[PDB]
């Protein structure tokens, strides 16, 4: 079966895991608390898996979550959320993840949402990676409505680290999209990619902060964004780059509005219209056919 | 009635003429190849005949299958019979190989998803790339330059036009002959198209049917491949003003 | 001679105008006021002058200026302040500029300054832009120290309008350099490019601040910037695009930190050394040589 | 004395390796061509003996005009006559074409504005580009990747090296036939340059006075280009 977490309603139902590896889960002042081990030397050959249900209306869910990697170690994980006919529901959860010599992390999120559109979403997550450390994160929300979504993430990291950052959202009616974070590159050799896609239609909002900081020799990042506009909905980006040091170097690139034109045209030269092309290049962007 | 014909055609780019009275006809089943001076007419003729925009006539007439195409849109000229194959192909967010290669297909093949699968992994066998490793990958930055232009090759294929238009064929593609290329020609002419080629290389104008020569957007000389080859080696291969 | 205004020691030394062409100044409440005014349909072969020229200690001097320009009508401003002892002195300017339909205006600024740093220098401006007008404007800084600059711009346009901005310094010892830049496109076809180059060295510190908001059918905007980082110096950027409507498109690029490698490696290998290869690529950018 | 030996040479690059006891000679003089299987190691070569970044003998030797190399960069080794041009040339924001083939330019040249002036006009006529169209341009992104191809083979024509690497000389460039190549090695062989060139023609490398055949990080086989070119084919 294999090592795992389970909540529904805001309850607690499962937890186990396997040798090398050490969960722990329980229910304190109406929260939960839950811890992640990995002891020295063990790499894992599968992800670990976490989920959470509501079917109800004015529920709340409150987590805060420890996870711990040591020497050499490696690991994965995925986050499965569904929230059919979901109204009144409040989701929020606290990360602290601490990344030891030479080892490995990676973090996946995936939510399904109804059409009743009542809902807020807001994970908040703290990362430090030692020396020589991995660190990989994906966030996607693409189908049902959105409602209100809020993302805040915090990473430090030392000499030789590697850091890779997406998400992937579709914005439609009234919803609200809301991301901030921040990289602090504070060792020598240590590099960063951050990446952003996605749409937006109808009365739909949306504002966009990212934040790189060089401090270090040999320091190396990269930020690109992309977003489509349809209907009446509105786009803000506010993209950041500071550099400390003679030897660091960062660059940025992106592009807001409606599709490109060499794709369009290399399309209707195939024989389609305007309609059936513009359809095809938004359902590659939020990952469709 | 000719496939294509061109009349007296001139075109300009902001406050430059490019184009200068061009004549030119195409038949049925035929192979015609166009080679010169780069940036002296060869790429802007044939964004012209396809209608992409910013590249319109001040003069001259465009006339396809009797019909004169002036007023149409791309996807009113692609409707009737032709296609178009850029020298540098797009690159697509999240678009993957397989479902690329079907967009465009013949209305012959597109009835039963039997033929049009076999369809597709005859087309990558054709252009020398290994079917069940590039199926599933993205039509995206991954790809170097040699592998996304094999892939537009096997659309062309798939597509099957009554006119292709193709620029610069061979360009991004390392390669040690051009047998590769000269196969595909030779498949598309058995189906029954007829190809609008634009070139430096001799190699590939001497496979050809007929030849033309294109400097200062004017033609300078037209005919046997033999006889305009052996004046483009003699002359144009020591001529650094580009310009008579 | 040609149409000109000319200030030294603070006072107005000459104001001179030509046939098409209305130029006034005077002192007032602590300040100079200046006029131009431009009558419908002319155009000139040459550029406006302003000069500026300071030569002792403990100066300071406020303009106030407003510039009129009718239909179908074109003008070119060319403006030049030197300032070789750098003893406290205060420069500081508020420009009100009007563009008529079919009209349009080009302004060139050039400062060169001593070897002393007590310098500061704070120009603003406010410009309208009617149907079918062209607005073109440049400041460079290169030479001397640049002690503080501060640097303001709003622009509002309507149909068929063109806008294009440059800035270049290089920032040497204690020098501060601080840039802020809006444009609002609120006609249809409305068009802009905004360029920033330079360089930073020693102790200096520099922040970048630019905008673009696409409200209306067809608009198009593009922002460019590249910077060059040589020992203790710090650098901040903060690029802004937003977009309103189904049509318009925005898209922005940048770099900063130290040279490309492959650019550097080009240029030893043609035997010249680090800090040869390096200085010949800073003055290709910022336009020098 | 030899120009160029190279002994018992290993490199790698992340976790294994990309040459492997390599062992090459070059004489004054000569045209020398090397040929293989794209993967092969042959850019890593011309990497490895000017010292580009990245690039570092683990095992091995260099040898240059009887001297070591091992403990010189990039600048020192340039200096002592050696050159190379890139597969695919850098772009420079702001400089002028006329500027940028006055770096580098032989001490018998350099001397004089005449004489400088008059070696750029030749150079970019024997490249197929007309002086008057070229020199006030800039070397940056508006030149197409054939123009930008031509300049650079102009260059080493004005600095003319002891010896020089070229990485697919005829890659990129809108060639009316070899014909236009082959021009420019017998202007150079007649001026007493020797050539490293890595190539996939088979129309080049009949014209080199010696060829080499690398496979898998290790020398095959050299000698005649009539030989060991119908060896490598089977
Ligand atoms: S020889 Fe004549 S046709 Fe050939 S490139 Fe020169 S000018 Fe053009």
């Amino acid at each position: 079966k294999g090592p795992r977490i389970i909540v529904k309603e805001s309850r607690i139902i499962d937890v186990q895991g396997d040798e090398g590896i050490i969960l722990e889960g329980k229910e304190e002042d109406g929260k939960i608390k839950a811890k992640i081990i990995v002891k020295k030397g063990y790499k894992f050959k599968y992800p670990i898996h976490m989920c959470f249900g509501i079917t109800e209306e004015n529920i709340s869910q409150i987590i805060d979550v420890e996870i711990i990697l040591e020497e050499d170690s490696s690991i994965s994980l995925m986050s499965h959320c569904s929230f059919p006919k979901g109204k009144g529901i409040k989701h929020i959860m606290n990360g602290i993840i601490k990344i030891g010599k030479n080892a490995k992390f990676s973090y996946n999120e995936f939510h399904y949402h109804g059409m009743d559109g009542d809902i807020l979403v807001k994970p908040t997550v703290k990362v430090e990676i030692d020396e020589g450390g991995i660190y990989i994160s994906n966030f996607t929300l693409t189908k049902g409505r959105i409602g209100t979504l809020d993302i805040e993430q915090e990473i430090i990291a030392k000499k030789d680290a590697i850091i890779d950052i997406t998400t992937r959202t579709y914005a439609i009616k009234e919803d609200v999209v809301k991301v901030n974070e921040v990289v602090k590159l504070n060792g020598e050799n240590a590099k960063c990619i951050i990446k952003s896609r996605g749409a937006a239609m109808d009365n739909s909002k949306i504002s966009l902060k990212l934040k790189i900081e060089g401090n270090a020799p040999y320091s190396k990042g990269h930020i690109d964004c992309a977003e489509i506009v349809k209907g009446n909905a509105e786009v803000e980006s506010i993209p950041i780059v500071v550099v400390r040091d003679d030897k660091a170097r960062i660059t940025h690139e992106a592009a807001i509005g409606s599709v490109d034109k060499k794709q369009l045209e290399t399309l209707m030269a195939k024989g389609l219209d305007e309609d059936e092309a513009t359809e095809i290049i938004v359902k590659g962007m939020i990952g469709d056919l | 009635i000719m496939l294509l014909k061109v009349e007296d055609l001139h075109v300009y780019r902001g406050n430059r003429e490019i184009l200068k009275g061009v004549n030119l006809t195409v038949e049925e089943n035929e192979i015609h190849a166009i080679i010169g001076p780069n940036g002296a007419g060869k790429s802007t003729l044939a964004y012209t005949i396809m209608g992409i925009s910013g590249y319109k006539p001040t003069k001259g007439r465009i006339i396809f299958k009797g019909v004169d195409i002036i007023d149409k849109n791309i996807t009113e000229r692609a409707r009737m019979g032709m296609t178009l194959a850029w020298q540098e192909p797009a690159r697509f967010e999240g678009i993957k190989v397989k479902n690329y290669l079907m967009l465009g297909m013949n209305e012959k093949y597109k009835k039963d998803k039997e033929i049009a699968e076999e369809k597709i992994r005859e087309a990558l066998k054709l252009v020398n790339l290994d079917p069940d490793k590039y199926l599933d990958r993205y039509v995206d930055e991954t790809l170097s330059g040699g592998e996304r232009k094999r892939i537009e090759l096997a659309s062309i294929i798939c597509m099957e036009p009554d006119l292709a238009i193709l620029d610069e064929p061979d360009s991004g593609i390392d390669i040690v002959s051009f047998d590769e290329i000269k196969r595909v020609f030779d498949y598309l002419k058995d189906k029954g198209c007829s190809l609008l080629v634009i070139t430096h290389r001799e190699e590939l104008a001497e496979h050809a049917d007929r030849v033309s020569l294109i400097c200062a957007g004017e033609v300078i000389k037209s005919g046997d491949p033999k006889e305009v080859g052996e004046f483009y080696k003699k002359e144009c291969g020591k001529c650094y003003k580009k310009v008579p």
